[PDB]
């Protein structure tokens, strides 16, 4: 009915395109973000499909460069030309200003990008959502951007199947201005507040910045030693 | 024309003539070549004037357009590579100017900018035809451990030497100081009236 | 039917995809905006999804300008592209005309945008109403725009999910050039006699400007003393 | 059937979409206009809304120059979008030939624009009706042009709900070259005819033009003169 | 099926959607047109819609110039389009070549653009014919043109509504090289003719034009001495 | 099904909407082409819808130089605009070259005008075919072109509605190097093989070139020699 | 060349000569420069001849279809601004002439543009290279309170000055009157031999 | 050419002469370049003709469509920055002309523009051939405390003085005030003699 | 090169020399300058030689095209005036070229085409490297009272005092006599050589 068409409101006012781009985000991997004392950080579980795929390899942080970072959730292949989009407007930033002075643009030259796709015919929606996390000089930035378009900053959340369950123990949890060791075991913890149990946490990625300092993968035995 | 632009302690100090000459023939004995370019930020004018106000005009719509979108001011080096990109992206059929944008976000700068969109950063920098003049003087008084009233007096010496010494300069000077905590200030003719009478600078 | 195009009237000349659009606005949260003495004013509620969104971000009313502003309902991600296009054409006629002297040009412009789509086939019309509110040479303007693009300028008015009750309340209660104070009383008053008793207004946002004053956001305190 | 696009005809070779097009400006307000002696006039009704909408904003009657004016009924947001482009192609015209000597080719400007939509695929029509009247180096002109794109000029006419009767009573009352407030009382007496007796006309716009002199409109109080 | 598209073929190799296009010509008033002794005129009935409209107004013979004329029957809009392009082919013509040498050519650009819309999808056909007359340096030239593109030259036609009956009288009445009051007074009887008795034969138009001479719209009471 | 659009096949790979305009030939006059002793000729039938139809005026030989002549059958405004397409190749290539030296491609360039539009979406085919017939340095040549594009060349042909029988009689009588008497009283007697018996021949086009000469129509009384 | 334009009355004179060169070598005794370009108003052609005949050849069309759209003719400051805005579309590319058109709506008029689309009225003008000569005599012999038949002497007189004291111009003069009762006639040049006759002007 | 624009207390006055060449050889007595530009400002034209006349049109038809629009005069400075960006948005097809535009909004303003379009304020200023001469006198003689009689006196002194010593200029002069109180008036030609046969300044 | 058209009573002479140059450096003995542009008209070249092909192709294909179109043939005026529009579409990466048509519809004519386009009429005309000379000899010798065959000798006797006075032109002439009964008839070479050691002009 008013169902197969990106370009059709419903008699409600609304895109059921878009929101089933939207269900398409909650089939991927779980990652969060939170803020932390003049820091920010992202965690993300990891389907690890067998055991002949490389680890070292296609990541679920990625970064935009040597002060913003992100993760993504859905579609792959979307996923990871909207992160080479985002890593080419970063850039065109730094070259027409030469340094990025907000990450907010940045997040909004990548949401209007995919608010563009919810609009005209002959294109699909991504079926992605992006958690964005960095230092600007206004701060720790924390968003998140979805396939609408909508842009919103938050202290913590997360993306992903078990979404909803991370939010609701940060709903519960979470301070402001941890330091950095609580605010990752919090965010492990929160991380496993999503799984069902019997089923255990493999390694996750967790990447964070303080500020004034530059980008920081904890490598394997860093993460070991919160698990 | 002259400009002159001064950073010391926590301030910067921006000051120009305003004789605008369009023609040999001085037209204009009261003309603005010093425009508040955003609330912390200032720029000078020392080129052809229709391209220049051109410029004035396209900085201030982009900068305020980035101080709603961030809701924060833009840094110095920020404007001065976007308005160096801008002269840049077109000198095959160029602006004939030399811009000079002065301001202070979390330490006072003052950056020139030639036609050709070389920005470069200074302590004290001129622009326009009696400019070696003010370098002559701001070479020989200029002390980074100024106040700002010491500041602006050697501001309007420097002026003064050019508007004495220089054809194309000349008019009534008009000065504007932006520091941190009181903002971009301008000051009132009457002050800048009792600075040239109280220095000996009056004819 | 007559009903899944953007592009075919109806039998009676109606557009009902154009409707249904209309149909979007009503979701949104409800805004206010009112003229009074020498000045106007714009009120905003908000849904507070949780605990853990940022207060101090994604906000509704939104700076054109220092000499302009606006409040959006409906989609998000639409009312966002929408505040950008705003913003570009106000600079843009600020860089053309040295100045802003009407503001209903720049609500021209953002509603010839968006009439522009309700017509074309292939793009979707823009899901969101805006309220306008400034000041210019001509005095203080309040207006709307609705995704049909049809302007009006106002005395008074609300968009949003209570704007039947906000109308009705001011189409009891509303007089011309109050004092701000009581403008802002009778606004929050208004905002107030929209929802459904038991449920209680949090903390909401009130811009407002006066003929040769620049822009003031209250904040949360200042708002405080209303409720 | 032949019924769900523009460029379709029926076997009869109607176009129903832009019959429906038409039916869109049955139900805006009615406005006439009528020649008199050396001069002509428009008079509009008007929807008052409610009690807390402008007076004094967005009318019926738009002046399209100084020597050029107009009404419209139909979809308010497609006929502010005509008069914008009857305003711009007129002042093309002052450009190319220093004087507007025929209100003709405005009205057929503007009708070829309007029946350019009748006929390409992915558009849809014009939802409203327009009266252009003036004076030119001809005379005095008064013109209709509707969603098809049809022109016609007449010694007077209406446009809207009430089209028909006020039409009938000119096809019994009307005669050439009255004195203007003859005219105006004639006008206002169709404008009555129309309406469901008990409902009462309130204050209508009235322009005026005669040879010679520029654009008048009555003020409200010497409209009141005549009701 | 094979109907609602001008791309497609039926299964015996017909355009419905062009033929109902032609069956839009028959709703127009009948127009005729014939040649005599050094000679062509053309005359036209007439819809008087009301009392009130413009006799000296919209007029169903059209100059193209001084020396080609025409008239329409169908879509008026469509119409009006036509014979503009007309005037403006005609006119690109004596840019080029100084003068207009063959009616033909003309008659050929206004059917090449009437064939292109039979042809090409997103547009639909001109639901119009048109009868081109003059004189050219061959001599005294008559057309018609129709919804297909196709074109005719003649010694006598009708387009419209009471076309067949037109065209049968003069099946049965026409002779070649008539003086052009009989020539007239022979295509009044063929107008008369296709009306049904009773209905009577009000003010209609004629123009005409001999060879070495200009256009000649008969005034009414010039048609008048022959009703 | 498989029926409605140019671009789809069948599952026996075939284009119904192609053999549709191939059915949209049959409608047509019959027309045949044949060689002769260093020559080739054309003869046409007609319909002569009326008396009051100009005979003199539009004719189903067509010249496209002096040295390359056509005839026509199916749409008749389709095939006008092949015609022109035709003659407007044919001075193309003798700028190009000075002189057309084959027919070949000229008739290459018509039916690759003709197969383009038998390929891609949203235009129909040409629902005509063609027959070119002329000297070139090869010497005499005589081809087809239909709907599809099919180009071939023959000593014999018809196109039209008699076109088998036309072509079966060919098929038990004619020979090679015919005098040109001869192989025009063959083509009557062809022609008048294809007619139902009682209906009778009225007079035919000819047209005929022997090698080193121009073009020669036959008028009327030099037909009727041959009836 | 030479043209002249003269308004009195109630009538507008326009007449040129006739010689066309398109080298030095006069090559054409007898070309055509005076056209009329609407039923009640002329041009005239002073510049290179192929640009000015594809002027004529616009105007006549954009003229007729004008006179065909809307059943009336074109004023006389519409065609100047017409052809003035046709002149200065295109400048860099110019079109090289001086063209000067007369004509007559309610009150006659005659107007002057240059190469860059000057339109300016006067009351009488002149164009071509023998176009001082005849600014001279029509500024000594000329009253605004003149007849057809003495307005048409002068100009015969003006333009025999004109052929007496220049190379460029020459040939049989040919002139037409425009009046709003009689329309645009132009003369036959037996009337023509008939006035240089009379006026002790032929040679 | 020359123009001449003065503010006082609350009016501005204009007034050109009109004498337009076009070539060296005056051609045109009586031309027009004072031009009402809206219903409370003007223009005045000191360049090449044509480039002039379409930047007339251009605003009158911008400013009309303005007022339509927005239901309000546009203002001095809104003008000016239109005017400028027009001629700055072409400048390497330019146009050569130096335009003078002047009016009342709520204070009387009259801003200059070049070919470049730097615009600019100046309480008077002047355009043309023959400007240095009215610079002159208006230099020597202008007073601010001036009333409307003692200001177009000083214009028709000033203008008288450049058609003096001019070549370029001449003519009979053309003079326009506005005022808000009147709007746009612009004087009749038998007061402009009356002030020239009074002043002692006609020859 | 030269070229000769001559209208007289009921016919037009054309005819050229043949010897093309390309170099100055003669090179080739045996050109050809004279074209059958249509059953009854002719064109004849005068300039660089490619590009006079380049357009005699064009207008061969385009007069082919019409005559097939409307089933009659172009009158003269139509294809000068088409030429025209051809050679000033294009003037500023122009045709050097000198083109002269003649032909004959129902009155006969020959029409003198320049590089810029401008079309005129003229009883005879003449083009090319060596034309003054047959300008003067048809100043001298020719009346319109003529037949063809006086006519004929006339033209050649113009092409041998052309031939005699210019090194330019030369080589055998080739003649076409144009007219409405017999159409277009280009003369053999021994008649030509008839009437050349007739007239008394070999040498």
């Amino acid at each position: 009915a008013y169902d197969r068409a990106i370009t059709v409101f419903s008699p409600d006012g609304r895109l059921f395109q878009v929101e089933y781009a939207r269900e398409a985000v909650k089939k991927g991997s779980t990652a969060l973000g939170m803020k932390f004392a003049n820091g920010v950080l992202l965690i993300s579980d990891k389907k690890v499909r067998s055991r002949l795929i490389e680890q070292n390899s296609i990541e679920k942080i990625q970064l935009i460069d040597d002060y913003v970072a992100a993760v993504t959730s859905g579609l792959v292949a979307d996923a990871r030309v909207l992160v080479d989009f985002a890593r080419i407007s970063a850039q065109q930033e730094k070259v027409t200003y030469g340094s990025l002075v907000n990450i907010e643009n940045l997040v909004k030259r990548v949401a209007d990008q995919m608010q563009q796709y919810t609009q005209y015919g002959g294109v699909r929606p991504y079926g992605v959502s992006l958690i964005f996390a960095g230092i600007d000089q206004i701060g720790p930035r924390l968003f998140d951007c979805d396939p609408a378009g909508t842009i919103n900053e938050y202290k913590a959340t997360a993306i992903g199947s078990g979404k909803d369950a991370v939010v609701s123990f940060l709903e519960r949890e979470y301070k402001e201005n941890l330091p950095e060791k609580e605010a990752v075991t919090l965010g492990i913890k929160a991380l496993k507040s999503s799984l069902e149990e019997g089923e255990e946490l493999k390694a996750p990625e967790i990447a964070s910045i303080t500020v004034g300092n530059k980008y920081r993968i904890y490598d394997q035995e860093e993460v070991k030693k919160f698990l | 024309t002259t400009t002159v632009g001064i950073t010391l302690k926590d301030a910067v100090i921006m000051a120009t003539e305003r004789r605008v000459t369009m023609e040999n023939f001085i037209m204009h004995k009261n003309g603005k070549k010093l425009f508040q370019i955003d609330t912390y930020t200032g720029m000078t004018i020392a080129g052809l004037v229709g391209d220049a106000q051109v410029l004035v005009r396209y900085m201030k719509a982009e900068l305020e357009l980035y101080r709603l979108q961030r809701r924060v001011n833009m840094p110095i080096e920020a404007v001065a590579t976007l308005l160096s990109n801008m002269l840049n992206q077109v000198k095959y059929m160029p602006y004939m100017v030399q811009l000079l944008v002065g301001g202070i976000d979390t330490a006072p700068h003052v950056f020139s900018i030639d036609a050709a969109g070389g920005s470069v950063e200074d302590i004290y920098a001129s622009t326009g035809s009696g400019s070696p003049f003010v370098y002559g003087v701001l070479e020989s008084q200029y002390s980074e451990k100024m106040t700002v009233d010491e500041g602006v007096d050697l501001v309007i010496r420097a002026i003064s030497a050019a508007k004495q010494r220089d054809s194309a300069s000349g008019g009534m000077i008009d000065v504007a100081v932006i520091t941190r905590k009181d903002g971009y200030v301008q000051l009132p003719t009457d002050q800048i009236e009792s600075r040239i009478r109280k220095l000996g600078l009056i004819l």
